[PDB]
RNA sequence: AGGUA
């Protein structure tokens, strides 16, 4: 179903890691927007991840 | 008495004084949002309702219950201003306190452990501003209130078309608030079916199976029992002698043991009146008459148990000699009359294939969805689902109080889900009208149809979030622990806000605000919308809803709607009419006690105005309520006629209650036609603002009110004195009984100021009070846009003549005189917005600075070394704005190009250039330049500035408010140092920030100056910790969407003047386009040689039934007189006497005049402050239907020394020779629409085509060409025109080779042409190809 | 979406 979901639901094609990348960023902002309370500032998006940011916004 | 009135007093005309002062105009959306977000101690509307209906989620195994406690709306962390500048949602955050509680585990409910979250946060909504709208991004949106059929129950008759049978027939349809629709119809058969949705019709009987009733259930519900004693022969029968209406005599009707009655009589109400009152009890009846009837329940033999009747069969001679030889004596059949009850019942349950509950469930299991073999728990959770489930079916109060109404119980309230007793009832009122004892129930009264405001919309909404986000609640608590784990884990924020901002923002019913006046204001938050989600579709017409219904009076503007095909649709709410506690219309009414008319009022809605008998506001009445007319008219039924004088109920509050603010601010509208007006009102909306807005001469009174209920005008919130008077501030010293206790301070508002509006048109205040002026509550501070005096001022008051020029006023057409432009009036200011983006690009980042290649040093002149335009610098179109520069990617050349690089010796430059230039056509001033760079970005100079520029801004308001303040506690710091031993000597010589160094001996005194220091520490903490929090925010770039490094945004002020081409038109529906600015002499003139400023068609008027502005047009030269002749005395100065005097008696002219007369005003400075103001003209107030008549304005005009008809001779320019008779001259107030020729044109030759096709189109700074659609495409055919055609279709249209080819050939100078192939032809072969088709060019 | 004919 994950396979599908990356697959033939994205109209241009996302590899499988880089869907599961998203998944990643969508549930750790979701984690932030819920503690900090006001939104997910990419500040703490780059600090949790070991991506730098300027990719975490591509 | 207002200052602001003081200032200047409108005459107002009316002989009927109003006993109920107009409405707050915005109160609907108001009281709607805090309905939707305030507390509630009980289940009411709003956020409330949503969560006690969603909580408590109940786990699906775990006994794992999350229960809501309350909920707190955090202080939204941008104020309306920033939001507005930085584009960002005025929101305040919700946090809800939730506890999930864990039962014992597992074992019968009761709780073991419980966790709180507090303050938990699932979304932020948006907050109302205090205008009645909110702001989304950057842009001010309005929530127009829908008007939508309510829930209940409505007993509709279908009619037009009946199944090929005539007999037109009757359906009643329940409405849920939330859930699933229920019909009950009819067939031509006189059989009743049943309609989940609009699914295939089932017979009726099967829903009342599947609510487990038998047959001789459902007979005893609905039919009535004949009783038939088995005696003598062949049974006797017990005869109720009011049963018998309508029948033929089939039967020996005895009585008192004689027949009466004889077989084949015809039974008459004389027989009817002798069987009463000789109370018959039995009769013998023939088996004949037997044998047609039918029999209500079951019967088995009473000694073998053997079956032989059961429910519903007609009975015959077989079945009676079997129930007598049984053992029965009472038999119990059904009473069928052709007028009474019918036979609906009893043949629907013949019909009727099932027989039991499972039976019906199967049914409506297969009917609901195809085929799904019925499995018996999933049909019976659809039906318990469909009705009865309160979190899939929903009622609500108002639901509940309208089905209780249609079916007359005292009830008004219940569980929101049905109950089969309702069903029932539902039943047996369809069933009684189709008797023809019940009525229908028009789906068009406005007591059947519920407005939804902003509320309860939002609450809906966010009903649906909640919906989603139980869904995965649900799912969690079961996937996730079953045992401790902190909720604010479990709870998504997303969903709930994503929705929420998809409903505000992008939904049929959230609109950009029409913001170009304060009426259109008004108007669109007043606006009535019969679209929407859950309203009607356009594909409508659908007469019906459309045309104005007779309730529409009082509660809905009928004249105000727009004309494209949605009129009758979008209306306007009347100017009294207020929204019911249920969503209904209410409109106000002064009772009436059979004598006197009382001044106390009461909202009527819809359905109780019917009730009563509602005298019109038009009756005169003398002293304490007495009419004058013993038969006055009035309206009892929907229908006009003359009552009398002691039968009336209620009265109109005001004659003005019948229209809307659009409509209502139309002055004559009583003598104006309806279709004329309705364009006038309409057109009134799109009036744009004027630099020189001064007054309309000839008001309705409304005006006023108008300004002062919308947004666009500062109201002195708390009375006093102005301290400070600034183009930008106003500081007003609040008076001492209305500050708080301790130290409030002074009042500050700050004027917005040429801020572009929705219409691109500028909004700025100006403040219309000086130093010194005594203010109070309710007062006029700052005049808005299209406002002067705190009165609504959209076009100006000018001098125009009816009479044909030259033609050149020929179809509609104004002509108007260079005085106009030259006086610069009718000059709009637009504030027009430009983006140039630096996005970060694969090709490399984007970048601003000044350096382009390849461009002239005019366009670097503009620009800073930041490569923005300065502030102030006057730009046109073509001009370079943003010095935006793209990394050039890869490049291709042709060989002359690689030739000609190899002999200059240049190279490709590696960026391009990108910057943003203005479009042609449009010029002005850069008046805001904004820079919003992300968190994260390098910041530029430019930016730099302008947050040091708003820092200082607001460093300079705080610091002027806190030495306000400082200086205050200094003075009581003096105050108590003076006291307790004089120290008033050396004290007033020092500084008083030195005035805290000086002890005291210990007293009260001392403790209080320790008091006032610490005062002073911590207004500096209060002090540094705003400049912190205000620093903050400024200092912070804007998370701009991913991509975008930078933005600058850069506002064009374009003083854009009146011309010809432009569309000016009046209030009246008086329209059309200014034809040539002649130069001021060749204006007709009058013999004291003022020329006339405009020159009007007058053939529009006798034709446009639109005399209203004839009586305007007058009752401006009466205005325009007095205000001459008074400024002829304020030249002469005569004295304060003589113009006292005058006015008074200007003001005294009339008929039976509310106005109120002086002297209430100051001797002098008061009088000299109306004569300036009304040397340009004295305004009046017409009432819209109590406004003045002829003979006032021939008074007026009289008291202005002008000629009684209204017309004066007027002397050509171009000849200086007087048109035989005179022509008709005076002061009417036009309008500017926002339609101006500048907008409307576009041209092109080359630009932009398209991707799919090639047809030319696209760009909003050059647009495409004109559509050459079939209609023009035909008028060319009926010509012999073909060439021409070809050229429409091949050469310029979408033949890309046949397009270049003709441009190379017209540069050249060559006039010929490639037939070729449109692209458009090709595009459809290959998309036909694309299909299983075959299509092909063959040649001969 | 709103407005114009």
């Amino acid at each position: 179903i994950t396979r599908s979901i990356a697959d033939q639901a994205r109209t241009i094609r996302i590899p499988v890691h880089m869907i599961e990348t998203i998944n990643k960023l969508n549930r750790i902002s979701r984690q932030m927007l819920q503690e900090m309370g006001r939104e997910p500032t990419p500040e703490e998006l780059a600090e949790r991840m070991l991506m730098p940011e300027d990719k975490i916004r591509k | 008495y207002s200052y602001t009135e003081k200032k200047r007093i409108r005459k107002d005309f009316g002989k009927r004084p109003q006993v109920l002062d107009v409405p707050y105009l915005l109160s609907i959306q108001l009281d709607s949002f805090q309905k939707f977000i305030e507390q509630d101690p009980e289940g009411q509307y709003g956020l409330e309702a949503a969560f006690r209906s969603v909580f408590p989620i109940q786990s699906y195994s775990g006994n794992s219950e999350l229960q809501y406690v309350s909920y707190r709306l955090g202080e939204p962390v941008f104020d309306v201003q920033e939001c507005q500048i930085r584009g960002v949602t005025y929101s305040a955050p919700l946090r809800v306190k939730l506890r999930l509680v864990i039962y014992e585990r597992e074992a019968p409910e009761g709780t073991v452990k419980d966790i709180k979250e507090q303050e938990v946060y699932m979304g932020e909504i948006p907050l109302m501003t205090d205008n009645g709208t909110f702001v989304i991004n950057g842009t001010e949106r309005v929530i127009v209130s829908q008007l939508h059929r309510s829930p209940g129950v409505f007993f509709d008759s279908d009619k037009g078309k009946t199944h090929s049978s005539g007999k037109v027939l009757y359906n009643a349809r329940i409405i849920p608030y939330r859930g699933s629709w229920l019909d009950f119809e009819f067939d031509p058969k006189d059989n009743l079916f049943v309609r989940i949705d609009r699914r295939r019709k089932l017979p009726a009987t099967i829903i009342l199976r599947a609510l487990n009733y038998t047959t001789e259930q459902i007979l005893d519900l609905f039919f009535e029992k004949v009783i038939f004693e088995i005696r003598d022969n062949k049974l006797q029968m017990e005869l109720v002698p009011e049963r018998l209406r309508g029948e033929t005599a089939s039967f020996d009707i005895e009585a008192n043991g004689k027949v009466y009655v004889e077989k084949g009589r015809r039974i008459t109400a004389r027989h009817i009146r002798q069987l009463e009152k000789d109370d018959v009890k039995l009769i013998e009846v023939p088996v004949e008459y037997i044998a047609g009837k039918v029999v209500a329940k079951d019967y088995i033999d009473e000694s073998t148990g053997e079956l032989i009747c059961a429910a519903n069969m007609e009975l015959s001679l077989d079945l009676l000699a079997k129930l007598s030889q049984s053992g029965h004596k009472r038999i119990e059949t059904l009473f069928t009359n052709d007028l009474d009850h019918g036979p609906y019942i009893s043949e629907t349950l013949r019909v009727d294939p099932t027989n039991d509950r499972l039976s019906a469930l199967v049914e409506i299991y297969r009917m609901m969805r195809p085929g799904e073999p019925p499995t018996r728990e999933a049909a019976e959770s659809l039906f318990e689902n469909l009705f009865f489930s309160e979190d899939r079916y929903d009622l609500s109060a108002v639901g509940r109080m309208k089905f209780n109404r249609s079916l007359l119980r005292e009830e008004i309230e219940g569980s929101g889900i049905l109950s089969k007793d309702d069903i029932i009832d539902v039943m047996k009122k369809l069933i009684d009208i189709r008797n023809g004892k019940g009525e229908v129930d028009d789906i068009d009264h406005l007591g059947n149809r519920r407005i939804r405001s902003v509320g309860e919309m939002a609450e809906n909404q966010f009903r649906v979030g909640l919906v989603r986000v139980e869904r995965a609640v649900k799912e969690r608590l079961s996937l996730g622990d079953l045992d401790t784990l902190m909720p604010q884990d479990m709870i998504n924020a997303k969903p709930i806000s994503a929705a929420v901002k998809e409903f505000f923002g992008s939904s049929q019913l959230s609109q950009f605000m029409d913001q170009n006046n304060p009426l259109s204001e008004i108007t669109h938050k007043r606006r009535i919308s019969a679209l929407g989600p859950g309203g009607l579709t356009r594909e409508r017409a659908g007469f019906e809803v459309r045309d104005v219904h007779p309730t529409h009076y009082g509660r809905v503007c009928p004249i105000e709607t727009p004309e494209g095909p949605n009129i009758g649709l979008i209306n306007s709410l009347s100017v009294y009419a207020q929204t019911n506690e249920y969503g209904f219309l209410e409109t106000p009414y002064r009772k009436v006690t059979d004598g006197v008319v009382t001044d106390e009022i009461h909202y009527l809605s819809a359905i109780e105005e019917g009730n009563y008998v509602i005298a019109q506001a038009n009756s005169n009445l003398d002293e304490e309520g007495h009419f004058v007319e013993d038969l006055v008219t009035c309206r009892s039924k929907g229908e006009s006629s003359l009552f009398s004088r002691d039968q009336v109920d209620y009265m109109d509050v005001s004659t003005q209650q019948v229209v809307s603010v659009g409509a209502s601010l139309i002055p004559f509208l009583e003598h104006d036609d309806a279709n004329r007006a309705l364009m006038g009102a309409n057109m009134q909306r799109q009036a744009v603002p004027t630099l020189r807005a001064d007054k309309p001469l000839v008001g309705t009174g409304m005006e006023r009110a108008v300004a002062v209920d919308s947004g666009v005008t500062a109201v002195a919130k708390r009375g006093g004195v102005v301290q400070y008077v600034d183009a930008s501030r106003i500081v007003i010293k609040v008076n001492e009984d209305e500050m708080y206790p301790g130290e409030a301070g002074i009042d500050i508002y700050n004027l917005t100021k040429y801020t572009r509006s929705n219409q691109n048109t500028c909004i700025n205040q100006m403040p219309c009070v000086s130093l010194g002026e005594p203010v109070e509550r309710g007062d006029v501070l700052a005049d808005g846009p299209s406002t002067d005096l705190g009165e609504l001022a959209l076009g100006q008051n000018m001098r125009v003549a009816f009479m044909p020029w030259n033609g050149y006023n020929f179809e509609d057409s104004i002509l108007v005189s260079e005085r106009v432009v030259q006086e610069d009036r009718f000059t709009t200011i637009h504030i027009q917005e430009l983006a140039c983006v630096s996005r970060d690009t694969k090709l490399g980042p984007e970048e601003i600075t000044a350096d382009i290649p390849n461009v002239g040093e005019a366009a670097l002149s503009k620009l800073d070394e930041s490569g923005i335009v300065y502030i102030g610098a006057e730009v046109t179109g073509g001009d370079i704005l943003v010095g935006k520069v793209t990394p050039k990617g890869e490049t291709q050349l042709t060989p002359e190009e690689k030739l000609l690089r190899a002999i200059f010796g240049e190279k490709a430059s590696d960026v391009k250039d990108s910057s943003l230039r203005v479009p042609n056509g449009v010029s002005g001033t850069v008046i805001d330049v904004q820079v919003f760079t992300r968190d994260g970005v390098e910041k530029d100079k430019r930016a730099l500035e302008i947050e040091e520029m708003q820092l200082k801004q607001a460093k300079k308001d705080l610091s002027e408010e806190l030495q306000i303040l400082e200086a205050g506690l200094f003075s009581r710091i003096r105050a108590v140092l003076v006291a307790g031993g004089v120290e008033a000597e050396k004290l007033d010589k020092l500084p008083r920030d030195r005035w805290l160094e000086l002890g005291l001996t210990d007293e009260e005194k001392q403790n209080q100056l320790e008091q006032l220091a610490e005062q002073y520490d911590e207004l500096k903490h209060e002090f540094e910790k705003k400049l912190e929090a205000k620093r903050r925010k400024i200092t912070q770039g804007d998370d701009l969407a991913p991509g975008v490094l930078k933005i600058v945004k850069v506002y064009l002020a374009v003083k854009r003047r009146i011309q010809p081409g432009d569309k000016m038109a009046g209030r009246h529906g008086n329209k059309g386009v200014i034809s040539k600015i002649n130069p001021i002499e060749d204006m007709p003139y009058d013999e004291n040689g003022t020329p006339v400023d405009i020159v009007l068609n007058p053939l529009g008027v006798p034709s446009r039934m639109n005399i209203g502005q004839i009586l305007e047009t007058h009752l401006g030269m009466a205005a325009k007189g007095i205000g001459d002749k008074i400024n002829a005395m304020l030249k002469q100065q005569q004295e304060v006497a003589k113009l006292r005097e005058f006015i008074q008696r200007a003001y005294d002219l009339g008929a039976d005049v509310r106005q109120k007369v002086d002297l209430s005003t100051f001797s002098d400075e008061e009088v000299m402050r109306l004569a300036e103001n009304l040397r340009k003209g004295m305004p009046i107030a017409t009432p819209v239907f109590d406004g003045a008549k002829e003979a006032e304005i021939k008074e007026l005009l009289k008291l202005g020394d002008l000629p009684t008809s209204g017309q004066i001779r007027l002397y050509d320019g171009r000849t200086g020779e007087q048109f035989e008779r005179p022509v008709t001259v005076g002061y009417m107030y036009m309008l500017k629409l926002n339609h101006l020729v500048d907008d409307k044109m576009h041209a092109r030759s080359t630009g932009s085509y398209s991707l799919v096709t090639q047809q030319p189109l696209g760009g909003k700074a050059q647009f495409g060409g004109q559509r050459f659609g079939e209609m023009e495409v035909w008028a060319l055919e009926a010509y012999g025109a073909a060439y021409t055609l070809q050229e429409m279709l091949t050469v310029k249209s979408d033949d890309v080779n046949g397009r270049t080819k003709m441009y190379k050939n017209i540069v050249d100078g060559n006039h010929q042409m490639e037939p070729g192939m449109p692209e458009s032809f090709n595009v459809l072969l290959k998309e036909i190809r694309s299909l299983g088709i075959n299509i092909e060019l063959e040649d001969e």
